[PDB]
């Protein structure tokens, strides 16, 4: 319900050139909203806005790098 | 013999600066006509014309049947 | 300004000794090295 | 690119580029201008032997001399402003690349549906194919829908680098930890070269950037065949 | 007369046309002849010869305005040895071209530039003014 | 601010030796008191390798290359965590 | 035989052993972080130490003792010491502008927060807030030391500017232990950057001014100042109000809004 | 009392400038560099592919 | 005291001008020629 | 509360600073802290230009807040005058070692 | 008797002879390294090694020619000897520490040359940007002697600052208002005020990357939240009040100059010359981020650090018309000095005006880190600073040594000079436009007709080099001594003889108030 | 400021003064130079008689080569100034620079 | 501690042609020899230790 998704549509809240936290953001909010429904007995794609857009905006190895330490126990965001 | 007459003696280098700085100033207005026709105008129309009627598929075609592209055989 | 003349003149001959000198000075050293470039590059 | 004997800008493949030629046709007029009158004064007060050395009285001439040219920097300033501000304009791209500049090469990222990614390298000169550009060739060019707006993100695996294409009118820095935006459209299909932009070490001369622009159904078979 | 190092600090004579009348004589010292010139000059000027008063001029200053006023011929010296030393420039550019330069690429060879050309004009390397936009299409020509 | 004070006639060393008996050494006895008291260690936090803490891009140039310069072994773990 | 009021120097060779004191302190820490070797450096703090004692010995000599510092010399030095601590301001100037930078926009890597995931900032009221009041009361008491001075009172001076310079070196033995008690070290990230250069090169402002008022303290007890002249307190005092007031910036900005 | 202007400049003025000429166009066109003109009106394009 | 006037004030002698030559050729031409001794050293190193 | 020992400029100052310090209780000014005050500058009533040596530097404001200053050598012997404004200064040589 | 002069000097006049001779010796070493980088660029291919042996030969072109040539002969070598004199004050006012911040400059050279000589030096451009900078792109000894080479030229100058704006306030006659002294003074005290605030800053920033590299903090490294572009904030904060630094004792010389050839008592507008070199002074502590219009900054800063780029043309064009109403009306003397202030008036204005180009952040996107930015800038340092140095040198150059040049010759060395530095530069804009990067030791093929043109012109510039130091010893071999010098009463400098006796002013000048 | 006729009026008095000195005669022939006219005649002929009452035949020599210098390329105006002090020439017996062959570079 | 100034005072003031940082004594000149010494000792030490760094060592 709000697919033909094309590519991550601009956000108020990170108009400028510097887009890190966009990214940031959206990796954090797709897996707290991850771990939310993986508890309370719900489901995942409730979450996919989020995981769609991180996965358009975040560099490869940026994602990598934080899957890595949060399997690793340090990642230092709060999820 | 003739006596001479009295030329202007005073402020004759102000004269002559008041005079060129005129001058320089109708030159300066004569370039600036002169670049918004050779220069300005010229590549705003250049770029029109181009536009006009282009044919992005067209040109696209062309190049693809020559060979340049790698996305595209 | 208004000066003497040269306490000690140097004549024609010897401005274009002077020059000479100071040219090579400048020319020689530089130009054996970059003559030698290949000899450094591959060495 | 860059022609033989070329005096200016390369021609423009974006309208953001075609904006920035009227604007330094503008700017270029008044700076031929200014410098010709001044070479012209200094000429002018250089051959009369006619003479005037007492104290000459300053006030008014320099109401002259900072009025016109602030009424000269307004001027520029206005339709320099205005491009700044289109450039900046919300847009609503159709798709987002990601650019991670290296020593010494770039890769590139299309990962709005699928994970595409590849390294682009130099074509050393001893591997040019007859006809090639000499630098300026790469191996997997990036390949990008004409005619439709694109949202490049540009950042660095290591040390500075930037990621430039003139004739897009794009020069946007890659900074390790920064994931700088920046927009291209270009209104033609084609070859558009660019050359890293920051000082990057042993072979900054030689990591160029090759764009491809081509109809969206060619990109998408390409993206395809590049999974 | 003979101006000396240890003289800086006293008024000084100059030839200049914008302070012409300067702060000393040209001459202090007169001998018995210039002494009587001068008392002869208390006298009428109708009375003083052509040569006595150029005399009483030449005590006074050094040059008259026509000659601290002259042009030269320096011009010619300088225009001509800068060219030369420019030319001699080119010496140096030879040495550097026999000797340091190696061969440039092969990409300057006229078979590769005629390829190239060929293909920047099919990619329509600068369409609207720089390069192409000076190819005919229609004759396989360049624009004349 | 007048501050709460009230003293000026001229400001002279009669003075200053009174602000410096009268309100700031007692400052400096009661923030001692103060300090002197919530003093004692608290317990050291679990370890957790953190990649943007115990930096190392190059070794120390003392030591073992490792060890920061004044490093105290009860709170300043190694980037493989608390000694031994 | 002059008559303006200006000194001129004699030939000095202390110019030149500063200069090559400064070649070989930065040599000498080059050989320290590349080549494993502390000697160069060593000469360097040595010569420069043996330069600084020489040349502010003949500046003693000069003034004091040959009576070349006429009001036009010590109105020059005012100039030259306010000029000086001006550079000082903006030297820390750069290291309150990285602070405020890593501060203000935490990146991803710290956890997009500040202070940092996993630092745990001393407590701002308890020997942070000790050393505010030390080196503020040592404010007070370097201005008790500059007044009985003025009234011509040798025991109290010296009685003042004894506190002064315990509270100093007070300061420094605090600061001290809480480096050695801090659980975040100098290589815990852009915290622990900030804190320990910004705070660190303030230590060392704090132990060049206690030395300067130790100077000023054994001069006052050899009598060099008079009641009207003595230049070298009034500098050693500008310079400690310096000390303290970067303290109040780096306790207001580091320790307490960026805990 | 001609000075050496009066009497070497002209001689300096024409021999420093047929020097001058002379080494420089040696220089441009007889050693082999590669001055990269415009192939435009120059260049015969020829098939690459 | 020190020597005053022209050829006196300065840390190199003029009193020979052919030793003054020789001088200002080591001392110029030893600041035009490091550079190119420098990049030398540093292209044998590897 | 108060008490002595530190001692006074009176009693301590030496050399030059000490010079400069009885002059000035003397209203004498042999170190040239002070700005001179001109007279009329007629011939009649020349600037008064104190010298150690026969001749010593002039600049001449010739009006008030003009910033150009007009420089020269004033002579022992008769008045001179300012090149740009013609007022008048006169050369008072000699000793300052009292 | 020797080593106590001029080792262990405390006068003014011979720590500015030190300086001149060190700066001459560093426009050498500046010289060379700059015709190694056209050497390299002369035909197209590949001529030293890449880029890292020719970025290494770049950034060492540019710390000596700014921090050992052009700072050392305009603030330590003019400075020093005329400041004083123009004043009528006896020294310095602290003249054994000024004989400080000259003997710290041998030592800064000697470690340049050093971080050139260990490891693969320091090919990082001047500016010295992170991370190439850092330990793990620059392993070893190169970047931390560079670092070390600015602390000490640091503080030499935050040294030598001090002193000047002390010896200007405080040593005039009592009866000369700052509205009273000439212009060349106040330029010096404006330059050193911009020393002694901008220094301090690159001190803190190049000691951050200092301790990145050694001591493992992370100011500029994101893995400990730390940011490259930070570094880039504290640098320019520096260097765009260095470049006032490096042209405003120029123009200071130019006013001079242009006065004294033109026959006039004064320079024309003195106090708005004096509003417009504080303006220039203040502007350019406001303007610095317009050397990051491509990192990613938001639109509002960039529109901002446009406009405020731009305004510092109203102040320097007063001066521009004010030197052109100096020379009106004068009795003009076409002496080799006038030449380069003429010169410096009109390449100095095209080369500012480059510079309001590229202030417009919209077209610096394109233009930056191209040659269009390296034209700019060396019109205004090799066409601006340098011609208002080579300006002073020939006119002070009698009042120093008592000896006076060849004028034919010192005529020849300028039109040889002007002739190269153009042929060398204006092609530059070219390739800037054309889109030729900056830090390259090759380019694409296109680009080689200016490259090569460029590379002739640097060649005619080294000519022009070699004269001048013939043209020097000409003047020391045949020794014709001074005798009158025109226009005394307003150049207070010349007013004890040339050269002027050790000690100057022990009787001070008497000026009255009135 | 003033009118053309209340400047050559003062100028006229100030060299008219019956004891000008030499000091003053130079004083005010040096001024005048730096002002952006070619004075009148009638300013000249004063100054010409203060050098008849300093026995200075030189300087008034000098003074005509000065007006004719100031006159630039202007070439009517010091033959025309030469007619107006004919008659104050030929009473005080002052030759021209052209007479004494000093225009002869 | 008595006032000793004047006593330093004559010392320093004797007209025995001493630059200041030599006019103490003979403890001076042995101050300054061995600050210099130890600067032109370790300036050419610090030129050996550059001779080492600009070599590879393998
Ligand atoms: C002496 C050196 C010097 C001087 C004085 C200046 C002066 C100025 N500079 Fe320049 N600049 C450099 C040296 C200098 N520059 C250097 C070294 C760099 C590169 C740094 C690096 O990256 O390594 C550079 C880089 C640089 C940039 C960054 C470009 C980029 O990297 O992409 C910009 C941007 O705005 C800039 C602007 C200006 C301007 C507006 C002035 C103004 O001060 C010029 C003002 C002068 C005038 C305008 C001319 C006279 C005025 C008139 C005749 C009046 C009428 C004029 C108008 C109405 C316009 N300079
Ligand atoms: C004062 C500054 C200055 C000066 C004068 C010059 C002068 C020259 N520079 Fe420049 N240059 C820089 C500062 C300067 N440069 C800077 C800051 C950079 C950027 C570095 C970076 O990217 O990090 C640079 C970069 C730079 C490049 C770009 C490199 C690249 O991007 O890859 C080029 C290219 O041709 C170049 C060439 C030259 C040449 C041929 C000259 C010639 O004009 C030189 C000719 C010689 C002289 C001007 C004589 C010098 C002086 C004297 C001998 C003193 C005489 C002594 C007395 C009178 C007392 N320089
Ligand atoms: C108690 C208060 C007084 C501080 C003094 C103490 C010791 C060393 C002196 C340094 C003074 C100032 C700043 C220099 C930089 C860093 C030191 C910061 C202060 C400090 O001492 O930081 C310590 C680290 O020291 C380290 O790395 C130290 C490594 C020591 C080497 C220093 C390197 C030299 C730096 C060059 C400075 C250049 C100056 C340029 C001047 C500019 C010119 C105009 C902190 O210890 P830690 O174990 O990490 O954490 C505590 C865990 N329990
Ligand atoms: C681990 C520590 C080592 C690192 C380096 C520094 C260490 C400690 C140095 C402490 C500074 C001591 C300064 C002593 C100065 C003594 C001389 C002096 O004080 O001299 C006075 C003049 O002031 C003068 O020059 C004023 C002079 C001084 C400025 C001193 C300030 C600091 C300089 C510090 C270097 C800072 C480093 C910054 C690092 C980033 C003499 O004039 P009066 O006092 O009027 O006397 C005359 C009367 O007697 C007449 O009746
Ligand atoms: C950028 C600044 C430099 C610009 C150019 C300098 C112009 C160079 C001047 C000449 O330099 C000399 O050139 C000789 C060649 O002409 C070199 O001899 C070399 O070549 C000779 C001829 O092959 C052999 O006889 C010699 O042994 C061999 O050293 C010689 O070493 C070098 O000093
Ligand atoms: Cu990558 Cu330059
Ligand atoms: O810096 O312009
Ligand atoms: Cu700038
Ligand atoms: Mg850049
Ligand atoms: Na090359
Ligand atoms: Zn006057």
């Amino acid at each position: 319900k709000i697919k033909n998704y094309q590519t991550a549509p601009f956000d108020s809240r990170f108009p400028n050139q510097n887009q890190t936290r966009n990214c940031w953001q959206n990796y954090l909010d797709f897996h707290r909203c991850e771990k939310a429904m993986t508890a309370k007995g719900g489901d995942v794609s409730v979450c996919e806005w989020y995981r769609r857009v991180y996965k358009s905006l975040c560099p490869i190895s940026w994602v990598s790098t934080w899957d890595d330490r949060r399997a690793e126990g340090t990642f230092p965001g709060k999820i | 013999s003739t006596a001479l007459a009295k030329p202007q003696m005073r402020g004759l280098l102000a004269r002559r600066l008041r005079f060129h700085i005129v001058g320089a100033f109708m030159v300066s207005l004569g370039f600036a006509t002169f670049y918004k026709f050779a220069v300005a105008e010229k590549r705003k129309k250049a770029y029109a014309d181009f536009y006009r009627n282009y044919d992005s598929m067209k040109d696209f075609e062309e190049m693809r049947k020559a060979g340049i592209f790698q996305s595209a055989k | 300004i208004t000066a003497k003349p040269a306490k000690t003149p140097t004549s024609p001959k010897e401005q274009a000794i002077g020059l000479s000198v100071t040219f090579l000075s400048f020319l020689l050293p530089a130009g054996w090295v970059l003559y030698h470039l290949d000899n450094y590059k591959k060495s | 690119m860059a022609y033989p004997m070329q005096l200016g800008f390369q021609d423009a493949t974006s309208p953001i580029m075609e904006e920035l030629l009227h604007f330094h046709d503008h700017t270029l007029m008044i700076v031929f201008l200014i410098s010709s009158l001044v070479l012209y004064i200094i000429s002018l007060m250089l051959t009369t032997k006619l003479t005037h050395t007492s104290t000459m009285d300053a006030q008014e001439v320099e109401t002259i001399w900072t009025i016109l040219p602030a009424i000269i920097l307004i001027l520029i300033a206005l339709p320099s402003l205005r491009i700044l501000y289109m450039m900046d304009e919300i847009n609503n791209p159709s798709l987002t690349v990601k650019t991670m500049g290296h020593q010494w090469y770039w890769s590139y990222e299309y990962t709005d549906y699928e994970d595409l990614s590849f390294d682009s390298y130099m074509i050393p000169t001893s591997e040019l194919k007859p006809g090639e550009l000499r630098l300026l060739e790469v191996d997997n060019r990036v390949v990008l829908p004409m005619e439709m707006t694109i949202r490049m993100l540009v950042s660095s695996e290591d040390v500075l680098h930037s990621w430039a294409v003139p004739s897009l009118g794009l020069k946007t820095d890659a900074i390790p930890g920064r994931l700088n935006q920046t927009t291209l459209m270009s209104s033609r299909p084609g070859l558009y070269y660019g050359q890293c932009s920051e000082i990057c070490g042993s072979n900054h001369s030689f990591m160029p950037i090759v764009l491809e622009l081509v109809p969206l159904k060619y990109f998408e078979k390409w993206s395809a065949s590049m999974l | 007369s003979v101006v000396k190092s240890e003289d800086y600090a006293l008024p000084s004579y100059v030839d200049r046309r914008d302070y012409p009348l300067p702060d000393v004589a040209h001459v202090k010292n007169l001998s018995a002849s210039q002494k009587a010139l001068k008392e002869k000059e208390k006298a009428s000027w109708s009375s003083l010869s052509i040569d006595e008063k150029v005399e009483l001029y030449r005590l006074k200053f050094k040059e008259s305005f026509a000659e601290m006023n002259r042009s030269t011929n320096e011009w010619k010296t300088v225009v001509g040895a800068a060219m030369f030393f420019i030319g001699f420039t080119a010496l140096l550019l030879i040495w550097e071209k026999h000797y340091v330069y190696g061969p440039i690429p092969h990409t300057f060879e006229e078979e590769w530039v005629a390829k190239q050309t060929k293909r920047m004009l099919d990619m329509k390397v600068a369409p609207i003014q720089g390069f192409s936009a000076k190819w005919d299409y229609d004759k396989n020509e360049w624009k004349k | 601010a007048s501050a709460a004070k009230g003293d000026h006639g001229g400001t002279g060393a009669r003075t200053w030796r009174f602000l410096t008996f009268g309100l700031a050494l007692p400052s400096v006895a009661l923030c001692t008191l103060n300090s002197w008291l919530h003093s004692g260690h608290r317990e050291r936090p679990a370890f957790i390798p953190y990649h943007h803490l115990r930096i190392r891009t190059k070794p120390f140039s003392w030591g073992d290359g490792n060890h920061t310069f004044f490093h105290n072994p009860r709170v300043n773990p190694l980037p493989t965590g608390y000694e031994k | 035989h002059q008559t303006h009021a200006y000194h001129m120097v004699n030939p000095s060779p202390w110019p030149l052993t500063g200069a090559l004191s400064a070649l070989l302190m930065t040599s000498g820490l080059t050989m320290w972080f590349h080549f494993n070797s502390m000697t160069l450096l060593m000469i360097g703090l040595t010569t420069n130490m043996l330069t600084m004692y020489q040349w502010w010995r003949d500046v003693i000599r000069e003034s004091t003792f040959q009576g070349h510092h006429t009001p036009a010399v010590q109105k020059g030095l005012r100039y030259g010491m306010i000029l000086f601590i001006i550079s000082e301001v903006l030297f820390f100037t750069g290291f309150f502008w990285a602070f405020y930078h890593s501060s203000l926009a935490p990146t991803p890597e710290l956890g997009g927060c500040w202070p940092p995931t996993g630092i745990h900032p001393l407590n701002p009221l308890e020997v942070p807030l000790l050393n505010t009041s030390v080196l503020l009361a040592s404010g007070v008491s370097i201005t008790w030391a500059h007044h009985s001075l003025m009234e011509g009172d040798r025991k109290h001076m010296l009685q003042a500017l004894f506190i002064t310079i315990t509270l100093g070196v007070y300061f420094t033995l605090l600061q001290a232990s809480e480096y050695y008690e801090a659980p975040f070290t100098i290589s815990d990230g852009v915290y622990g950057s900030t804190f320990f250069v910004a705070t660190g090169f303030h230590g060392l402002h704090v132990i060049i001014g206690s030395t300067f008022l130790i100077v000023c303290f054994f001069r006052q007890l050899k009598f060099h100042f008079t009641s009207n002249h003595h230049f070298g307190f009034e500098a050693a005092a500008w310079y400690w109000h310096f000390v303290d007031v970067v303290w109040l910036f780096l306790y207001v900005s580091i320790y307490w809004w960026g805990s | 009392a001609p000075d050496f202007h009066d009497k070497y400049g002209n001689a300096v003025l024409a021999s420093g400038a047929t020097f001058c000429v002379a080494v420089w166009v040696y220089m441009a066109t007889q050693i082999g560099i590669e001055w990269n003109p415009s192939p435009v009106g120059r260049v015969t394009p020829k098939e690459w592919r | 005291h020190y020597e005053e006037g022209p050829g006196k004030n300065i840390p190199f002698s003029v009193e020979n001008k052919w030793r003054l030559l020789a001088m200002m050729t080591l001392f110029f031409g030893s600041g035009f020629a490091a550079p190119f001794f420098i990049v030398r050293h540093q292209l044998l190193k590897k | 509360a108060s008490g002595g020992g530190v001692p006074t400029d009176e009693e301590q100052a030496t050399g030059l600073e000490r010079e400069v310090m009885l002059a000035a209780r003397k209203g004498q000014d042999p170190y040239n802290i002070l700005a001179p005050k001109a007279t009329s500058g007629t011939k009649e009533d020349p600037n008064l230009v104190p010298s150690i040596t026969n001749k010593r530097i002039v600049g001449c404001i010739c009006e008030e807040d003009n910033s150009t200053v007009i420089w020269f050598w004033l002579h022992k012997g008769e008045a001179q005058r300012c090149p740009s404004c013609g007022t008048h200064y006169k050369l008072v040589p000699h000793q300052l070692a009292h | 008797m020797f080593i106590n002069r001029w080792l262990f000097s405390t006068n003014h006049k011979d720590i500015g002879t030190l300086y001149l001779l060190f700066g001459a010796w560093a426009g050498m070493v500046g010289t060379a390294l700059s015709l190694l980088i056209r050497a390299e660029l002369g035909q197209p291919g590949t001529l030293l090694g890449d880029d890292q042996i020719y970025n290494v030969v770049v950034t060492a072109h540019a710390f000596v020619m700014i921090f050992f040539m052009v700072m050392p002969i305009m603030i330590g070598g003019f400075g020093n000897w005329l400041v004083p004199l123009m004043i009528g004050a006896p020294d310095m006012a602290f003249p054994r520490m000024n004989n400080m911040s000259f003997w710290l400059l041998p030592p800064s050279f000697l470690l340049l040359l050093a971080s050139s000589m260990v490891e693969a030096g320091a090919g990082t451009g001047w500016t010295v940007y992170p991370p190439l900078a850092g330990n793990l792109a620059h392993a070893g000894a190169s970047v931390d002697l560079t670092i070390f080479s600015l602390h000490l030229a640091g503080v030499s100058s935050i040294l030598g600052a001090i002193n000047f704006i002390t010896t200007i306030i405080n040593m005039k006659p009592p009866a000369m208002s700052q509205y009273q002294t000439p212009l060349f003074v106040w330029s010096v005290m404006i330059t050193a005020v911009l020393l002694l605030l901008s220094l301090p800053v690159l001190a803190a920033g190049i000691t951050m990357l200092l301790t990145d590299r050694n001591l493992n903090t992370t100011f500029f490294d994101p893995a400990g939240g730390g940011d490259p572009i930070l570094y880039q904030h504290l640098f320019w904060f520096f260097g765009h009040p260095e470049v006032y630094i490096l042209i405003l004792p120029g123009f200071g010389m130019i006013s001079h100059i242009v006065t004294y050839y033109s026959g006039k008592k004064e320079p024309f507008g003195y106090m708005g010359m004096v509003w417009a070199m504080m303006s220039i002074g203040f502007l350019g502590f406001i303007v610095w981020a317009h050397h990051m219009f491509t990192v990613g900054m938001d639109v509002d800063t960039r529109a901002y650090f446009t406009s405020a780029t731009m305004i510092i043309a109203i102040p320097t064009g007063v001066k521009v018309f004010s030197w052109l109403a100096t020379l009106h009306g004068g009795n003009i003397k076409w002496s080799p000095a006038m030449m380069w202030a003429l010169g410096f008036i009109f390449l100095f204005t095209v080369g500012g005006l480059t510079g309001i180009v590229l202030a417009n952040s919209s077209l610096d996107i394109v233009l930056h880190d191209t040659y269009y930015v390296v034209a700019h800038f060396h019109y205004v340092l090799s066409m601006g600073a340098v011609f208002a140095i080579m300006g002073g040198f020939v006119h002070w150059f009698p009042l120093f040594s008592g000896y006076t040049l060849n004028d034919t010759w010192a005529k020849i060395h300028f039109a040889i000079m002007f002739v190269g530095v153009n042929m060398t530069f204006f092609p530059q804009h070219f390739l800037g436009l054309s889109g030729m990067p900056r830090r390259y030791s090759d380019y694409p093929d296109a680009y080689t007709m200016w490259n090569t043109i460029s590379s002739m012109g640097s060649f005619i510039s080294l000519t022009a080099v070699m004269l001048m130091v013939f043209i020097i010893w000409e003047a020391f071999a045949s020794k014709r001594e001074v005798l009158t010098v025109d226009l005394t009463t307003t150049n207070l400098e010349w007013l004890n003889g040339c050269p002027p006796p050790y000690h100057t002013f022990e009787e001070p000048t008497y000026v009255n108030l009135k | 400021h003033e009118t053309d006729e209340e400047f050559d009026a003062r100028w006229v008095t100030y060299f008219n003064k019956p004891d000008i000195d030499a000091w003053e005669l130079r004083k005010g022939m040096n001024t005048l130079v730096g002002y952006d006219l070619v004075p009148e005649p009638k300013i000249i002929d004063a100054a010409l008689r203060a050098c008849r009452r300093l026995n200075d035949f030189a300087s008034a020599v000098r003074i005509l080569e000065v007006v004719k210098d100031k006159a630039g390329p202007h070439k009517e105006i010091y033959p025309y100034v030469i007619q107006e002090l004919r008659p104050t020439l030929n009473e005080l017996g002052i030759s021209t620079p052209e007479e004494l062959g000093l225009d002869k570079v | 501690f008595e006032n000793r100034v004047a006593e330093k005072q004559k010392l320093f003031q004797e007209d025995n042609g001493l630059p200041v940082h030599l006019k103490g004594g003979a403890t001076d000149n042995i101050l300054y020899r061995v600050t210099m010494t130890l600067c032109l000792g370790g300036t050419l030490y610090s030129l050996y230790c550059l001779g080492w760094a600009s070599f590879p060592h393998k």
